[PDB]
């Protein structure tokens, strides 16, 4: 089905439709898709098992659809309101630190997360 | 559908750019803020 | 008595009740006519606050907006089957296009002076190319001019000449062998979708104008 | 000829009352009830602020 | 009058070779329907209206064609 | 306001209502309106947050 | 920069509305040093 | 609702106008240059 | 006349070169279906009803070509 | 006499077939909207207007062309 | 004389329309082996499709085909 | 005469160039797209460069063009 | 005489066909250039005079066969 995991927690480890933003553009598996492995991306993660939609908001990790339509998601953290007003305030601070700076990838970094945000 | 060549072209022309500028008027005064007060007036009551 | 003058009338008296007869009651939940006037005023009012962008994004959208009900309503009247249409006399559709084309001249040449040709200057280059970007800018600027009148006049002529030469066609393909007009509903139902086709051509004709001439605006409101 | 489009015509709008107006009907609807609703809740909202 | 009636006749079948393209065109936008949707399955409701639109663009490139031939061929 | 609380139960016009109406109770609606044409920027805000904001693109 | 670092980053990002609890705090912030030796002479403990 | 709002027309849509109106005795001669055939 | 008949076999002759158009058209809808149901087995049920509209429009545009062929030649 | 508008006429035809370039051209800038998309869903609003634009220049091409049948056959 | 000859040409430029049935049926093709080295295991379900795909390709041609037969046998 | 007859018939030859163009076009705002939906970020360097290479394809058309117009006019 | 100069003027219409391979060949640069400099975000100041080269190389195939145009139109 699917494994979603996480270090210390495990999200959903018959999972029907995922939809997860990948280096690959986005991508949604559904059902048999045939086996692949991706790199997952700093994500916003929408997890639907039969009818019933999960929305969550993931720090990204990797995606790997098993031979045995096992869907090894494996993420380093988490839902989607968890996530979300503060953090909006701390990431303008953050905007501010990418000016001067590893911790200049890192701010770059805290602007992808600001995408990421801006998403929500 | 068939046509020919005119020589009618300003008679028509005439009464072309006739409704373009009343059209024009008609919308920007009248027609469009009464819209644009459907939209304030549904914000206003919104807001209070 | 001039055709078209009779036809210009019509498309006036129905604009007039279309947007007063159209939710007289004056509700604030809205008659469900006066619904899609509503969506089509957001999905231009936004498009071209974003395109003009600038602060008379709005002033322009009454223009904007009259030049989309003008190709949506002339482009429903002109497809009425015993209706005389206001684009067979194309010259009103291509004047048009020409008076804008002058009036966005005119509006540049006001609002950027004498170095709106600047605008076809595009960017540093090596030196033999640098006016030659200027001349096949220039050429565009008014191939501007009349493409985008005649892409309007073209699908709505090409509909209308379409389906009555295939009508007619179908009409003697009846007279001949009756067992064939027997079973004739095929190609009626071939000359349905062509009908159907023109009005979708139609209806995205008077949205295309009226985003194509926002990125014409685009460039003269402010320079490139 | 002619009346061969005039038969496009009746089938068109055959088509269109079929597929297009309850669909339209759906649509106005839908925008209706969302209005109303809003509508009536912010009405609802500021009684609650008379109380407290 | 024999040349000009046998102009028409051989005009028709020049105009009639601009349907190739429309016909091409069509398949292209479906085609990258197909591998599209099959990217992100849902994806579907925003696009398939595109694809529509799409087609409709192409078609009426070809109908220009359509229409030069029938004038040629018909009058 | 234990008239007002009254007052807003027995002056409510829930349903349908005439935009003369409010333009009469507050013209601070024709102000805006006003206002709007002359900025010619005829955007409402919250009508694209608190309503449908009613687009196609 | 190396992929976990940054996911990393980003998942320390990602804890912060702020609700969370310390053992999520816990795995995005932690205080450490690395020592590097050699082949012998250490290359001091340095905040990691 | 029905309303007239007023709209300066006349320094917003000014060169439009002035376009309109050159169009206008343009196509004038040229109705009366095709009207010799 | 001679002329006239020619002019309706070459002409139909012609006509016959747009239908190539249509032909490279619908395999180019096939292609993306067999990628397509290959990277989502699953898409398919979906997908093949966009798939068979695909082949039918570009298929519509090898229509009309054909008619002005059949024109010419029965005409 | 005959020779002159036989050659308007088949002039006409000739410069039918340059239309078949846009109809293509129309196809491939929706293809090129799907995937983008499918790949980002969030691109389609800016992407919108550029594909609007590519389609019209693409248009053009053939619109010209259009215009040279046109001068052609109801001149 | 002229209408028999007119035959004879007019046949020839009809053959040009087969071109591009020729290329439709490898386009249909190379998508099998593509799909087939893609999955594995497809093939089953595609087996069918694929056999449809090629007999619409190679119709196109046939159409060509028997108005190129019409001209030329009579 | 046979040579008014050629320049109308020439006229009808060039005008096909203008197909290049057109093709030519959509394959520059076709790369635009891709970038754009590539990067989220690169079209504020992309976007000029892609409006110099659709003139570029444009022009070819139109130099077709212009000999249309020089031997159909003149 | 008549039929050399006839002869000029066709040759000159045939001539022009050559020009649109050279004019989708600059486009195929270009969407390379695009396409590269999506790739790397930075390979962009080597690779955008490297693409002026590739540019004007191929519009140069166009200039030749526009300057034989010429050539056979005005000569």
């Amino acid at each position: 089905k699917l494994q979603f995991a996480l270090p210390h927690e495990t999200l959903y480890s018959e999972v029907t439709q995922v939809n997860l933003p990948a280096k690959s553009g986005r991508i949604g598996v559904l059902a048999n898709h045939v086996p692949t492995v991706e790199q997952l991306l700093p994500g916003v993660v929408e997890v639907m098992e039969g009818s019933n939609s999960k929305k969550f908001f993931i720090s990204g990790g990797f995606a790997t659809v098993q031979p045995d339509s096992q869907l090894c998601v494996t993420a380093i953290e988490a839902p989607l309101e968890s996530f979300s007003e503060n953090i909006k305030n701390l990431l303008a601070e953050a905007k501010k630190n990418v000016s001067s700076s590893r911790e200049a990838a890192e701010a770059a970094i805290q602007v992808e997360v600001l995408e990421n945000l801006q998403s929500v | 559908m068939p046509q020919l060549v005119p020589f009618y072209f300003m008679n028509q022309l005439t009464y072309g750019f006739l409704l373009m500028i009343t059209l024009l008027i008609l919308f920007s005064q009248f027609f469009l803020p009464m819209i644009l007060r459907l939209y304030v007036s549904r914000l206003f009551i919104s807001k209070l | 008595l001039t055709t078209f003058s009779l036809y210009t009338i019509i498309v006036l008296l129905v604009i007039t009740s279309l947007y007063t007869l159209t939710n007289n009651n004056n509700k604030i939940i809205g008659s469900r006519w006066l619904i899609s006037q509503e969506a089509i005023y957001d999905t231009i009012m936004n498009m071209t606050k974003g395109q003009i962008g600038g602060k008379n994004w709005g002033l322009y959208f009454p223009m904007i907006f009259t030049l989309f009900m003008f190709i949506f309503i002339a482009n429903l009247i002109s497809m009425i089957p015993y209706s005389f249409a206001l684009s067979a006399h194309l010259v009103f559709i291509i004047s048009l296009s020409i008076v804008i084309w002058l009036g966005n001249t005119i509006l540049g040449l006001y609002k950027h002076g004498w170095v709106f040709f600047s605008l076809f200057v595009p960017a540093g280059t090596p030196l033999p190319l640098v006016p030659l970007l200027v001349i096949i800018e220039t050429l565009s600027y008014f191939a501007r001019a009349i493409s985008l009148g005649l892409r309007l006049g073209s699908n709505i002529l090409a509909g209308h000449l379409l389906m009555v030469i295939l009508a007619g066609l179908t009409f003697n393909f009846m007279l001949i062998n009756l067992f064939t007009l027997v079973f004739g509903f095929v190609p009626l139902a071939m000359i349905l979708a062509i009908m159907m086709l023109e009005f979708a051509i139609g209806i995205i004709q008077g949205y295309v104008w009226a985003i194509l001439t926002a990125s014409y605006l685009k460039d003269a409101v402010y320079l490139h | 000829d002619e009346s061969i489009l005039l038969l496009t015509f009746l089938g068109f709008t055959g088509l269109v009352a079929k597929y297009l107006a309850p669909a339209y009907k759906d649509f106005a609807d839908a925008r209706m009830k969302k209005v109303s609703d809003v509508l009536n809740a912010s009405r609802n909202k500021h009684v609650e602020a008379v109380k407290d | 009058m024999q040349l000009v009636l046998a102009a028409k006749y051989i005009g028709a079948g020049i105009s009639t070779i601009g349907l190739l393209g429309a016909g091409i065109g069509i398949a292209i936008v479906f085609a990258a329907l197909i591998n599209g949707v099959s990217r992100n399955p849902s994806i579907k409701d925003t696009v398939f209206p595109m694809a529509i639109l799409g087609f409709a663009l192409s078609e009426a490139t070809g109908l220009f064609c359509l229409m030069v031939s029938f004038l040629l061929l018909f009058g | 306001l234990q008239s007002t609380l009254d007052n807003i139960q027995s002056a409510r016009p829930f349903d349908e209502l005439t935009v003369d109406d409010l333009t009469k109770i507050k013209p601070e609606i024709d102000a805006k309106v006003e206002e709007m044409v002359k900025k010619g920027k005829w955007d409402v805000p919250g009508y694209k947050d608190r309503f449908g904001n009613l687009n196609v693109m | 920069i190396s992929y976990a670092a940054y996911l990393n980053v980003a998942a320390q990002a990602i804890r912060s509305t702020e609700l969370q609890t310390a053992s999520v705090l816990n795995r995005s912030q932690t205080d450490a040093f690395y020592t590097q030796y050699k082949n012998a002479s250490e290359p001091t403990p340095i905040t990691k | 609702m029905l309303k007239r709002f007023p709209t300066p027309i006349l320094k917003v849509y000014w060169p439009f106008f002035v376009a309109g109106a050159a169009v206008y005795y343009g196509m004038s001669k040229a109705a009366d240059l095709s009207s010799n055939t």
